[PDB]
């Protein structure tokens, strides 16, 4: 049969809640802090250290 | 607006039965290793297949490299041998993957201790000067 | 163009009405004519009166005047306040219209309280212009989806790749390589480099591309980030500025053919890392090259690209395409010895060609010939690989030296 | 789209609306060095990806690019966006 055999099946997406959520908090994380820290360096800064 | 998931353009059925063959190829039972050989050369349909086989042979030696298997080595090989023999597939397309394996074989320092792995080692270099001629 | 007559069926219907049950097709077409004749003449008379005594708005009183001028007797309740009101049954299949008009007491008018007396006409003075433009006077006339802080970040890439500070595109730069969650954001930064490209032809400008090709690099510095889906996109874009005729809106003042080495090297890293035999994406790529190059009559900084492009793919992708075509490279140097206007653009560019195609052709010359390289200067066309595999000779000695 | 990623570019635009050609010379095997490819325990990871995007696998890429600015197949265009979504670990 496989000579033949042709079989169609889709990617399957991630089943798991946890995962899910892992995801979604992760990448917003990222993406927030990388905005914060671009911003610090673009912009006028405090440091609680001094010279840091 | 989600696009339909793209599908694999080889059968699910037929990527079940590369990977039936490469468990075979791994010369675990001659007998198996044996029969994917002769499944390989006379099979029309594992044309196309030949990519994934290609890479988990290069996979399967560079692993090798770290710690050397001269009998896993020829195992490979012979699976090397059985798809180049089977006229369908293109071999010459995926021929550039399968050169620098056949050459790290040939010159691998054995991590085995060389009295006992001669006899194995001897036969490595034999297979893979024959398929890189 | 076509004369606008009322339906022949409406006629039949206002023969009903006058009680005549068959009225003939012609009699029909004949009241119509002469009927919607009439309207077009009290309409031009209205208008008349509305262009005369300003209104634009063409009101009732304006017809009732040119109904006085026809001498027909005036319409009656049309001056009076009044919405249009159209009530349809279906009924037997018949399709008719009607006011339906409503029953008011008389008393309930009376009832209603009185409106607001008119103000008589006055008259205001203020300066509608006062030596110049209208000073400001309250008389004079007035006049899938980003998530938040993504799309703010993606507005603040935007803004570093403008160019407005050098500083701020720096530090996107660091931190694109340095963001591990670029995900949902890697399309529309895909999405914004080929608009970008796709802008350049339009209007010519050699920075705007680069500070593209830079975004390009910082994306391939990260390895969380994965360009394989939307290396697609990417590839023509930065094809285009390899091989664009013009990358500059003047090629001799703007020094495109350093970027043209620069984007062959980008797209050259880019098959690279996401490289596969059945995409064949490198080969697909040295096709391009190799079609340009060998194209008669094409542009010399495509030619430049084309060159630069072989080169940057592999050592072996310059023995297979350079070697060959060195002997044009001896028929463009002839054009370069010679030519018609000194000062020609394309004299300049065939020397950029002619650079680039010798310092390729000196280390595959340097492995075809001894270390003398005697011969090497007949073999070559013109002698100008030969003269520069004689040089590269000199510079593996001194690397030997230093090694 | 106008309001879509890559506005800035249609924001400056102020649109309004919304031998060697042998199949063989390209072959990867003569463009690649195979020595350099081995690791030789000197101091990968792929085909095990789910697909490859379509529009590379058979998509001719090469007519989009303008090889001659004075005559073009189409000028500047609205070119909305597909804006359709694919890839993998995305929440949606």
């Amino acid at each position: 049969p496989h000579t033949y055999i042709k079989t169609p099946t889709y990617r399957e997406p991630v089943s798991d809640y946890q995962v899910l959520r892992e995801k979604a908090a992760s990448q917003r994380r990222d993406v927030e802090r990388a905005l914060t820290r671009f911003m610090a360096k673009t912009g006028e800064t405090q440091s609680l250290f001094k010279d840091d | 607006r989600l696009k339909p998931r793209s599908i694999h353009e080889l059968s699910v059925e037929q990527q079940l039965y590369y990977k039936e063959i490469t468990e075979a190829c791994v010369g675990s039972c001659e007998a198996k290793r044996a029969e994917a050989l002769q499944s390989i050369a006379t099979d029309p349909g594992l044309y196309q297949m030949l990519p994934r086989f290609s890479t988990f042979i290069s996979e399967g030696v560079r692993v090798n490299v770290v710690q050397n298997n001269l009998a896993l080595l020829i195992y490979l090989m012979r699976m090397v041998k059985a798809l180049m023999d089977n006229p369908t597939l293109y071999l010459e397309k995926y021929v550039h993957e399968l050169i620098p394996a056949v050459m790290t074989c040939i010159v691998s320092r054995q991590l085995c201790l060389r009295p006992d792995v001669d006899n194995h080692w001897a036969l490595r270099d034999f297979a893979a000067r024959l398929v890189a001629q | 163009l076509s004369n606008t007559v009322l339906p022949s069926e409406s006629m039949k219907v206002v023969a009903e009405s006058m009680g005549i049950a068959q009225i003939q097709e012609e009699t029909c077409q004949l009241l119509t004519d002469e009927v919607s004749y009439r309207i077009k003449e009290i309409a031009q008379d209205a208008l008349k009166f509305m262009h005369m005594g300003k209104r634009q708005k063409l009101t009732t009183s304006d017809i009732d005047y040119a109904l006085k001028l026809k001498n027909v007797e005036p319409l009656y309740g049309f001056h009076a306040q009044e919405f249009i009101p159209f009530r349809f049954a279906s009924g037997g299949g018949r399709e008719l219209y009607f006011y339906e008009e409503k029953e008011v007491d008389l008393s309930d008018i009376i009832n209603t309280p009185l409106p607001r007396v008119p103000l008589d006409v006055c008259l205001k003075a203020h300066w509608l212009s006062i030596e110049g433009c209208q000073p400001a006077i309250p008389e004079n006339p007035p006049p899938h989806e980003l998530s938040v802080e993504q799309q703010l970040y993606y507005k603040e890439i935007t803004e570093a790749c403008v160019g407005s500070c050098e500083a701020k595109r720096a530090e996107a730069l660091q931190s694109i390589a340095t963001d591990p969650g670029l995900y949902q954001m890697l399309p529309r930064f895909s999405t914004f480099i080929s608009e970008g490209v796709r802008v350049n032809v339009v209007q010519n400008n050699l920075a705007l591309l680069i500070y593209l090709m830079r975004m390009v690099k910082a994306l391939m510095d990260n390895p969380t980030l994965y360009l394989e889906k939307y290396v697609h996109e990417l590839i023509p874009a930065v094809m285009t500025c390899i091989v664009s005729r013009q990358l500059c809106l003047r090629p001799d003042v703007d020094n495109h053919w350093a970027l043209r080495d620069f984007a062959a090297r980008l797209v050259a890293q880019i098959c690279k890392h996401f490289s596969t035999t059945t995409n064949n994406i490198q080969s697909r790529i040295t096709k391009t090259f190799t079609k340009s190059w060998v194209d008669e009559k094409t542009p010399w900084t495509t030619r430049y690209g084309s060159i630069a492009g072989l080169a940057e793919l592999g050592h072996d992708v310059i023995k297979t395409l350079i070697l060959p075509r060195l002997q044009q490279e001896g028929e463009r140097i002839r054009s370069v010895l010679d030519g018609p206007v000194l000062s020609n653009i394309d004299r300049i560019g065939a020397d950029h060609v002619q650079s680039l195609l010798l310092k390729h052709c000196a280390p595959v010359l340097a492995k075809l010939r001894p270390p003398p390289d005697n011969q090497d200067a007949y073999r070559a066309e013109f002698g100008s690989l030969g003269p520069l595999l004689c040089s590269q000779v000199v510079k593996a000695r001194a690397q030997a030296a230093l090694q | 789209w106008r309001y879509g990623p890559a506005r800035l570019w249609y924001d400056m635009l102020g649109v309004p609306e919304d031998d060697l050609l042998a199949d063989e010379n390209f072959l990867m095997v003569t463009q690649l060095h195979w020595e350099d490819d081995i690791i030789w325990d000197g101091e990968p990871w792929y085909s095990i990806f789910p697909i490859d995007n379509e529009d590379l696998v058979y998509g001719r890429w090469e007519d989009n690019i303008i090889w001659d600015a004075q005559a073009m197949p189409r000028l500047l265009e609205p070119p909305v966006l597909t804006l359709d979504p694919n890839d993998e670990n995305l929440i949606l």
